[PDB]
């Protein structure tokens, strides 16, 4: 039977987030790509490249027109009239407006494409903004982390299929699923943060008994995520707290690559 | 004659172009052209050093790990910190089984498909593909039946119409020389290999606390608590829990990754002859083992003309003519000062001007090491082995040959690796070396450990005075990395990326030299130039990754 | 006549004990006895009657699962309350893959070395062994290059001279008959078994909690809370996760457990003639789909002297024929009331007076139906669905008998199903038919989630005065099983089990008829009594669970 | 190389603890049975049954005197003079005070041989005691659950073999990597605890958030585990306060299988 076709564009992308999905287990990777979806556009992994590629592209806007999935990775520069980012002579921008147009669904996947992330910090050089912000008329589905687990891409677009639509989405478009909830809300070393039990330093007495990691700079309190339950890689207790290390806050605008790793968090 | 442009080239990381004028049906000249900035070396700036590696891991998320692991060795060696032992391991295995996954994706995912033409795999007999691979591998998926399993899922592909990313492949292409047995072989293993990459994510994860992007380094060792008795920290479950995905990498990497490497090469043995990037090649040693940022397990060095015989070693990532050496031009890239920079000493000022053929025509940078053009990554690093009387990668090299011998009656000599094909084995031979840098260095953890040595981290002092410079070196999966940090008055004051794909796809120089990518293209047959697979097929040979070339 | 004592019986679950008398090397008579007795029924009396599930599952490790599943039941029972829809598809999605981890764990690790000979593997020709499953298997794990590794992890263990579970086997044993290719095929099967149970059990876990020992139920639905939008729920990334072992379930029961249970028949036909227990089979119904604890995707019914024409159709587990039909004796158990007891009614006065061959001796009651003897199990269940012309069910025997049949040039009738082979048999087909309803159930349960419907749980109310009854009833891997509640005040004022390995292992009853393990022994041979072998393959074929017959 | 020799044997036990070993994966049991160890008594594995396997026990307890690990699965019955459990004609009690004799190392592997467990709860109907109980000479290291994750128990073993000794212990013999602190003192639902964000019934509003168990009974205040951060089964996510059902307290003597299911737990 005929699969629900996707459309992968990056932008400003390190790739990481295409990445994700070679560790996803639920589809893996090898059985969305032949099972779930047809991925009808994907740099990464076309066989054709260049002419060929671009005419896969407007084959498959112009095919399945009102039908496909539009997913963005990276940040889209608009300095400049948006030469910091150009494929086939011109602007990404312009090739993500161009898809925008006929898509079913527009999914920002990464803190990059969601909110502008780490290519859009400090002075913003290219002038890099978020999905969202060069499709103002469009409900772009925003799936932050840098990269998210790849499950909280994975099983917003299992939604759509499924279900007819959209998983249901906080006030930033993030899926409630994934989102819904501080980090520092479903932790398992606040016990720790509640008895004043805190790491001071990497190695210390406290960081080898598993402490809580707030005097390190952890940003659970300011960042909203699954990556305390659903963790990543599906090996079972690999997040960045657990493995001894402070969240960064990379899934939330102002904190990570904002926020210096040892900067303290505030408290709700 | 004519010109021809391929943007976007796939099957890399980033964005790329490249043009090529044919003449006679063989490209004459070539242009490589990063067309993607981003400006990472600014965002960093000004901040406290701690905090760089955080923010450079994010040049790459398909070389994650390396610039994370640089950019703390930068801030170490502009601080003078020496690295625990422990930390040393920690950052070591996770290195390797990420280049691990690396190269095998490289090799497959993002590479076969320049040489597997899966229309043809369509007409394969399962059973005469698995008798091909008698006394060629023991490994345990080359019956028919696997065969069988996958050709129908390519079957069933094809049958839905919708071909997605195997879609306007150069299906039918005459460079395809592959039998439609082979192109079988090829796709069953395409498809296992993404099982064993998953399993050295596994490793990276474990220690990294995820990956993509890992989080537990930190400038002065890594943030893993050691407690073998201690719950919730890195543990001795723990550990076992990573020893019981190291161990499952080997057997893909010897028997079926090696082995397709010979294969491919046996079927094309005139990319042999073709892809010659330079005649000088860099790497540094990689994998230290000692208290004091050295004893690697890896040896550098740099190779001149081709002259194995005279290299000269690099055994320290202190080493001052290593560090001398590297400059960077942006004559024909897009930014203002064009002469050749020292990069304690860079500057990275935009200043697009759109495409000249003789002008600027790329966001990525010209690098030299004493004003010549130089090769970085697997080629590179092979050489440097065989140079330094390495045995393990003679023998490794060896066993690649035998299984070429085995299936061609040719051999295969040492001037035959300056190509496509070679490049290709250099990053075979290194993803095969580095499961024993696996094993030795997980058995060092756990021996140390043992020792009760469980010490990780040395907090940093920064000096809120003074001017302090650092540099950085990692043996990437590309080929040699550096980050070069500038301290004043406690935060960055300059930073300088020089990543392996800057030294290969970087256009012609200050002297209008040219570099690796534009080099090796020379001379290519381009049999249809609308269709030119057999330019895609030398370039993905470097493996680009041009997020890492630009940054 | 000779007298043996097999004591332990291993490769069972428990404690188990097997005498034979022995006339000129054929078995003419047998005891069973359970040599060890916890009293998990007075153990869970006088508590809550919602806290019995979480104590009574650990009558079993085993066949986890199954009895906390027959408590939540019986209470219901009792309360009167139906139980939420989603409820049963969870529940049932856990049954069903708990059953195919365990039984594929029992033709492979508890029985498979009573029929295979692991030093003739050792001789076995690994591309001979291959070459014998063409057209018989597509399994892509048949490989030579699979079995010669196999075959060099048996070499290295015997090499070591520490044979640990295998030493001392039934090597050489004049009643193993397979070629030593067969042996081989049977071992590298019994290796890849263990990946296919763990995938099962992932499943069990990710609805469980964990497993063994599930914690996800109550008296009144489960635990697990639907919300396809809540984070650290059952939404639908953990939906997504358990099917994606679902998934990996069916091409080893179909490829290799399907086809090596053909293969041992083809070898052993023998055992197609002996090993009959009983003339007559119950099976309950099971996997309930409406929201008043019936429609049942599986038939049960009763059999009566296996005559399957006029069987009795068994349609829902408040049938009070089933319930009124049911009584357990003490007469030959170490318990002090020997009259049959309806289980309501039921006492467990422990009596013990060491062993007596014509009194007490074992720990396990003997149950009757309107006083027969009854055989519960695989057997039973699979006779039952063909009784009920259930065409998946003959379909999937039929499959068997094909292989068979290309095998040894013969069919199998209905006949030769009462026996060692066909309880093997029947086992099988279940497992087999068991990959449906877990793909049945999922999809129901999805299906289910998107009309709106998220509930899982109604909360009992119990009254505090006042006598009442319930009785939970199962098919267990292992047969029919039921757990028997009264509440009085409030309170568990009797708790009887009465579990299929009760039914089958029982000692002699109160008219001192023969149930069905000591049935099928008379007529055994025994070629040498020293190693009784072909006992313990009859007795195996049972599944003896010893902690279930006893509790 | 040789492979260092356990023996194992169940006294009351249900196979759980045993079965436990068929969901581990570091190592998996075949790795366990073929490289880590060797296994030269186990009744539920064994090709060997009857007089062979006793042979097996006799030669091993014989070849291996002083070196071998000894576990037990299952309560030891004193009642009655050890009849409730009977092997080989005699009590059970004597088989493994023989086999003690000659260990190198002692495990009680379940909560069952560690306290009692479930076969010497209510009444005690047989006289179930614990393995310490009938070894008082010897220190048995406790590895309680119902049953444990498996790697609390191959961990152990690991230590024993790897670095000769056995792990660090707490004061009831429970190695501190797996049992050194209360379930609730790591709990990623303690931040609805701390804010009164509980679940009330199965179902509820609050449930379906994840929120905190200890209305419904969690015993997590009053239980020493790892179940919070090892989980169960290595999928990532799974134990039962994840699921959605509250501790029962399986690991800790006086709680599981005394305490009601939802009887309130006391907190410290
Ligand atoms: S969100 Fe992070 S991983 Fe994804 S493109 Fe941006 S930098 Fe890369
Ligand atoms: S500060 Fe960080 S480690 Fe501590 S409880 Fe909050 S989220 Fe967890
Ligand atoms: S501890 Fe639990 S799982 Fe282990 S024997 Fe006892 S009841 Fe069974
Ligand atoms: S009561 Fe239970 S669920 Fe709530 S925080 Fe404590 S251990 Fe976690
Ligand atoms: N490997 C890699 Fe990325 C590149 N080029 C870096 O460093
Ligand atoms: N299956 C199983 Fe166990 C037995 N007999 C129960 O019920
Ligand atoms: S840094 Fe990112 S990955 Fe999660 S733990 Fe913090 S939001
Ligand atoms: S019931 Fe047991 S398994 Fe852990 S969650 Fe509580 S100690
Ligand atoms: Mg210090
Ligand atoms: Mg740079
Ligand atoms: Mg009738
Ligand atoms: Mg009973
Ligand atoms: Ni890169
Ligand atoms: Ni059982």
């Amino acid at each position: 039977p005929q699969r629900p076709p996707v459309i992968w564009i990056g932008a400003q992308e390190c790739t990481g987030c295409t990445e994700s999905l070679l560790r996803a287990t639920h589809p893996t990777v090898e059985n969305l790509v032949l099972e779930t979806i047809s991925l009808e556009y994907h740099e990464v992994l076309s066989a054709a490249f260049g002419h060929q590629v671009e005419e896969n592209k407007h084959n498959a806007l112009e095919k399945y027109k009102g039908q496909y999935v539009l997913v963005v990775d990276g940040s889209i520069p608009l300095k400049d009239n948006g030469i910091y980012c150009m494929v086939a002579g011109e602007p990404i921008v312009d090739h993500i407006r161009k898809a925008a147009e006929g898509a079913a669904a527009i999914i920002a996947i990464g803190s990059c494409s969601a909110w502008g992330g780490v290519a859009a910090a400090g002075v913003n050089p290219t002038g890099a903004v978020s999905l969202q912000e060069v499709l103002p008329g469009k409900t772009v589905i925003n799936i932050p982390g840098c990269p998210p687990n790849p499950h909280n891409f994975l099983a917003t677009v299992a939604h759509i299929i499924t279900y007819g639509k959209p998983p249901k989405l906080d006030d930033k478009n993030r899926p409630t699923f994934a989102y819904g909830r501080l980090i520092h809300e479903h932790c398992e070393r606040r016990p720790h943060f509640d008895a004043g039990r805190f790491a001071k330093e990497f190695g210390d007495e406290g960081h080898r008994e598993g402490w809580c990691l707030y005097h390190l700079g952890c940003k659970g309190p300011e960042t909203y995520g699954n990556c305390s339950t659903l963790q990543f890689c599906d090996v079972g207790g690999v997040w960045p707290v657990a493995i001894g290390h402070p969240c960064y806050g990379c899934n939330e605008e102002g904190i990570g690559f904002h926020k210096g790793i040892h900067q303290l968090a505030n408290v709700e | 004659s004519q010109r021809i442009t391929i943007d976007p080239v796939t099957r890399i990381e980033g964005h790329l172009r490249i043009d090529c004028e044919i003449e006679n049906g063989v490209v004459s000249k070539a242009w490589a052209s990063g067309t993607m900035w981003r400006g990472m070396e600014e965002i960093v700036k000004n901040r406290d050093p701690r905090d760089a590696w955080m923010i450079v891991q994010r040049i790459c998320g398909v070389c994650t790990t390396t610039h994370a692991l640089s950019s703390v060795r930068a801030a170490e060696s502009a601080l003078n910190i020496d690295v625990p032992v422990n930390a040393q391991y920690i950052r070591n295995i996770i290195l390797a089984a990420h280049t691990t996954h690396d190269h095998i994706v490289h090799f497959y995912q993002l590479s076969a498909l320049d040489w597997v033409d899966i229309t043809s795999a369509l007409q394969a007999d399962p059973t005469k593909a698995s008798e091909m691979l008698k006394g060629v591998s023991t490994w345990h998926l080359n019956s028919p039946e696997e065969f069988t399993k996958v050709q129908n899922k390519i079957k069933d592909l094809v049958a839905s119409g919708q071909l997605g990313i195997f879609a306007n492949g150069y299906w039918g292409h005459p460079a395809m020389k592959l039998p439609p047995e082979v192109n079988l072989i090829a796709v069953a293993h395409y498809l296992q290999a993404l099982e064993c990459q998953r399993d050295a994510n596994r490793v990276v994860a474990l220690l990294g606390g995820k990956t993509p992007h890992i989080q537990n380094l930190a400038v002065g060792g890594v943030a893993n608590p050691i407690n073998l008795d201690g719950l919730g920290v890195l543990n001795l479950e723990r550990l076992m829990y990573i020893k019981s995905f190291i161990d499952k990498l080997s057997d893909f990497v010897e028997q079926v990754y090696k082995v397709d490497t010979a294969v491919i090469a046996a079927f094309y043995p005139e990319w042999l002859t073709r892809g010659k990037g330079a005649v000088n090649y860099l790497s540094v040693p990689e994998f230290p083992t000692d208290s004091k940022n050295g004893s690697f397990l890896f040896p550098g060095g740099y190779i001149e003309n081709a002259d194995l015989s005279s290299y000269r070693p690099i055994t320290s990532h202190s080493d001052e003519y290593l560090i001398k050496g590297i400059q960077e031009s942006a004559k024909h890239s897009w930014y203002k000062d064009e002469a050749p920079q020292a990069p304690w000493e860079g500057t990275t000022i935009p200043a697009y001007d759109g495409w000249s053929d003789d002008g600027k025509y790329s966001w990525v940078k010209s690098p030299t090491f004493y004003g010549k053009t130089v090769e970085v990554g697997p080629l590179a690093n092979m050489l440097v082995k065989l140079a330094a009387g390495r045995e393990s990668t003679q023998n490794k090299l060896n066993e690649i040959v035998a299984i070429y011998q085995k299936l061609t009656g040719n051999t295969l000599e040492v001037a035959q690796l300056h190509s496509t094909l070679g490049r290709i084995i250099g990053r075979t031979v290194h993803c095969c070396e580095l499961q024993d840098i696996l094993q030795n260095q997980y058995s060092a953890l756990i021996t140390n450990i043992g020792k009760g040595d469980h010490t990780t981290f040395v907090k940093p002092n920064i000096p809120a005075t003074g001017e302090f410079k650092g540099v950085g070196f990692l043996e990437a999966p590309r080929g040699m990395l550096s980050h070069w940090m500038v301290i004043k008055d406690g935060i960055i004051s300059n930073y300088q990326a020089v990543v392996p794909s800057t030294w290969n796809s970087g256009p012609r120089n200050f002297n209008d030299d040219v570099g690796p990518y534009e080099q090796s293209l020379v001379g290519t047959p381009v049999a249809d130039p609308n269709k030119p697979l057999e330019v895609v097929r030398t370039i993905h040979s470097f493996d680009p990754c041009m997020a890492c070339a630009v940054h």
